[PDB]
RNA sequence: AAGCUUCAACGCGUAAGUUUGGGUAGCGAACCGGAUUAGAGACCCGGGUAGUCCAAACCGUCAACACAUUAUAGUAAUCUAUAACGCCUGGUGAUACG
């Protein structure tokens, strides 16, 4: 199994280094200590194993304002797993 | 040009060919797969059922035969019973001969040694194929070494 | 019927940015030192099982006076049954099997056992 | 005398025929393998299933009103069908090798069941409320020619034994 | 497969024919390529409950055990052997493992 | 108490009259033996054979 | 990967019921007898036939419920993403035809 270490707050805890992560525990200034739960919020599979969806990128922009703030995960053969 | 499987050859100088073509439906944004059947002229009757053939439009020969067979790509291997008995003979001859030559070395030890060295010879061969194709390099990517 | 969520710094934050009012006075406390709210769920019940259980089961089955030491719980000095089991186990990882280790532990810690049985007979004459 | 008693103990004569058929089952696994001790290749699978359905079909003209592992009899027949129809696509020479050694027909799938170019001899059966064994018997007779031979042999045997 | 048989026997007959009865069962398991391991009786025990609703035989009945290794074909003749004789009432035949862990 | 040999398969009167048989021609149930329940069920089977047997 | 699902088809299917054969410890529809009450056909007291018992067949429907589809992936789900499904579309009205 592959154990993701979920990013609980609005910082990654590089001095934590929660298992795997970025090498070297040095950000410059220490940050806020927020108590927010788990920031990937209400992730929606918009492709779907029955219906694949191509979004030609202007349509991707116009449906990016249809949904809340966040980054699509996308595929393209020349670029691989992209945003 | 269609590349589609045959399904029928009971039929004089004519094979029934089925092709997987995918139609759009606009209502649900889902590509639905249907399969349509075509009748196609062949000339040599070399198409056994299960062959992957290339049909193309030519002059119509009938009311409903409209394509002509160009090339059979992957041949469907077929059940020949006497040849199957020949494979029985060769295969149990190989098994009994290998066990007699082998038969302390229990025969699993000898065969698994041979499979290990066969895999090692394979890995040396494809590793040297990578060596002649690339040169001394980390297997990071070939896309990096394509420069 | 709403749901329990994040606490007090996301709850102060979206007020405190706008200049609503001045903070509860411990803001420097709330920011300079890392917390953790009990993000409460079960990633797996960690019932991490003690290896000393079969040795202590056998030693308490064979010498039940090893239930009867006085023992200081709050100092981390080990009791006699623990040196029994640790001696048997260090002979195990030395390479020998379990029963020969049990015999060597019977030879190498019996002295405190007769000292303890003398002490228990003294307490027996004290009580009766 | 006492060693003769030991060898008459260790024989396969004394065992229950569950254990007797299991010992000849690893005799069959020593036969059908490609290999020294391969027990999971699909030829081993279909050899076990074909032999298994042969002693169970003897048991099941003997017992008719059995119902619980007749589901298991269906499970062997269907998984054997899956194994041949996979193995023809996967390794054809092993497919032909096994259904020549066992002697079985072709059971692969408005269609044709992979006949030749010419000489298109055919065998298709489609209809134009049953009990169990009255239907599960002729299918298992139908795909397997050895069982059809056993059927006609025991039919002649009973007709000349009653006469 | 070795088969124990803690079977009953008639209580007080003269032993000239119960021994012959066990000779007959020994002859029956003697056939079919197998033999008795040990014939251990328990002498006699008075029973716990009456049997033979016809003829009212009664308790004080006799006990015998066979312990024989047999192929499964011989059981039907053994069923006849324990069924036809009215000198015996009950018979319990149990399989036992090849570790020879008998009663 | 749970010594397997002579108790696991053995139908004779002694072990059962000691720890398994109620006095009035009946048996001692699960709560009055404190023994592993599958092994208890199989020796209860052995005892309940022995209530079909000429003994008991 | 021979895996998942089951449109179609097909089997299993508690108990009643019918055809066939008998005879039957107990169980308990009819038929007659009496009771709370005005009539009482029921509850309850009283005998008790087919059926419950057997062996073969037909029927296949039901608060047949985890009312928790099946399967995979997570820590026994009603926490829920998916794969194939089956079913619903305000109520009363599903019975009649085929």
């Amino acid at each position: 199994l592959i154990r993701l270490h979920l990013r609980t707050d609005l910082f990654s805890r590089l001095p934590g280094a929660p298992g795997s992560g970025a090498g070297g525990p040095q950000p410059a200034s220490a940050q806020l200590a927020p108590a927010v739960g788990l920031l990937p919020l209400s992730v929606k599979n918009i492709s779907k194993a029955s219906q694949p969806v191509l979004m030609y990128p202007r349509q991707l922009e116009e449906a990016a304002a249809r949904l809340p703030a966040g980054v699509f995960m996308c595929y393209h053969p020349q670029l691989g797993l992209i945003t | 040009e269609f590349i589609g499987r045959v399904v029928s050859n009971r039929m004089q100088k004519t094979v029934v060919v089925a092709v997987s073509y995918v139609v759009w439906v606009p209502k649900y944004k889902v590509y639905q797969k249907r399969v349509a059947r075509h009748k196609a002229r062949d000339e040599s009757q070399a198409s056994v059922i299960g062959d992957i053939v290339r049909i193309r439009k030519s002059r119509k020969f009938s009311r409903e035969v409209s394509y002509s067979v160009v090339d059979t790509l992957r041949k469907a291997h077929v059940y020949d019973p006497a040849a199957a008995a020949a494979l029985v003979a060769t295969r149990d001859a190989a098994r009994a001969a290998a066990a007699a030559s082998t038969g302390r070395s229990d025969p699993w030890v000898a065969e698994a040694a041979r499979r290990l060295d066969a895999s090692a010879a394979r890995l040396a061969a494809l590793r040297e194929l990578y060596e002649k194709e690339v040169g001394p390099g980390v297997p990071l990517s070939g896309a990096v070494l394509a420069v | 019927r709403p749901t329990r969520r994040a606490n007090l710094v996301a709850k102060l934050m979206r007020d405190l940015e706008s200049g609503h009012f001045a903070a509860p006075k411990a803001l420097d406390v709330l920011t300079q030192y890392r917390t953790e709210q009990l993000s409460y769920s079960l990633t797996g019940i960690p019932r991490v099982t003690l290896p000393e259980k079969p040795l202590i089961r056998a030693f308490l089955q064979k010498y039940p006076e090893a239930r009867a030491e006085p023992v200081a719980l709050d100092s981390f000095t080990p009791p006699l049954a623990r040196q029994f089991a640790q001696r048997q186990l260090q002979l195990m990882q030395a390479g020998a099997a379990r029963e020969q280790a049990f015999t060597q532990a019977e030879q190498e810690l019996a002295g405190r056992l007769q000292a303890l049985r003398s002490r228990l007979l003294g307490s027996a004459a004290t009580a009766l | 005398s006492k060693p003769d008693l030991v060898e008459k103990l260790l024989s396969s004569d004394v065992l229950g025929k569950g254990e007797r058929r299991r010992y000849e089952r690893q005799a069959l696994i020593r036969e059908f393998q490609r290999h020294p001790a391969d027990t999971g290749s699909p030829q081993v699978m279909v050899a076990v299933w074909t032999h298994r359905v042969r002693e169970l079909v003897k048991h099941f003209d003997a017992n008719r009103k059995e119902l619980r592992p007749m589901r298991e009899l269906e499970i062997m027949m269907n998984q054997r069908r899956r194994m041949l129809t996979w193995l023809r696509r996967a390794d054809f020479e092993s497919y032909a090798y096994v259904i020549s050694k066992l002697g079985l027909q072709d059971i692969y799938t408005x269609x044709x069941x992979x006949x030749x170019x010419x000489x298109x001899x055919x065998x298709x059966x489609x209809x134009x409320k049953t009990n169990l064994w009255q239907r599960l018997r002729p299918q298992l007779l139908a795909e397997d020619p050895v069982l059809a031979a056993q059927a006609v042999a025991t039919a002649a045997a009973e007709k000349q034994r009653q006469t | 497969p070795l088969y124990e048989l803690l079977m009953l026997a008639k209580p007080s007959l003269p032993r000239a024919e119960m021994v012959a009865l066990i000779k007959g069962l020994g002859d029956l398991v003697y056939r079919n390529g197998g033999f008795v391991t040990s014939l251990k009786s328990f002498g006699d025990q008075h029973l716990a409950y009456d049997l033979r609703r016809p003829f009212e035989k009664y308790d004080r009945a006799h006990i015998w055990q066979m312990d024989f290794v047999s192929s499964v074909d011989a059981i039907k003749p053994l069923d006849h052997g324990l069924h036809v004789n009215n000198t015996v009432l009950r018979w319990v035949l149990v399989k036992r493992p090849m570790s020879d862990k008998s009663a | 108490v749970a010594e397997v040999l002579e108790k696991a398969d053995y139908k004779n009167v002694a072990f059962l009259t000691r720890w398994f048989l109620s006095p009035a021609g009946r048996l001692l149930p699960r709560r009055q033996t404190r023994l592993p329940v599958a092994v208890h069920k199989h020796v209860s089977r052995q005892v309940r054979l022995a209530r079909h047997m000429g003994l008991i």
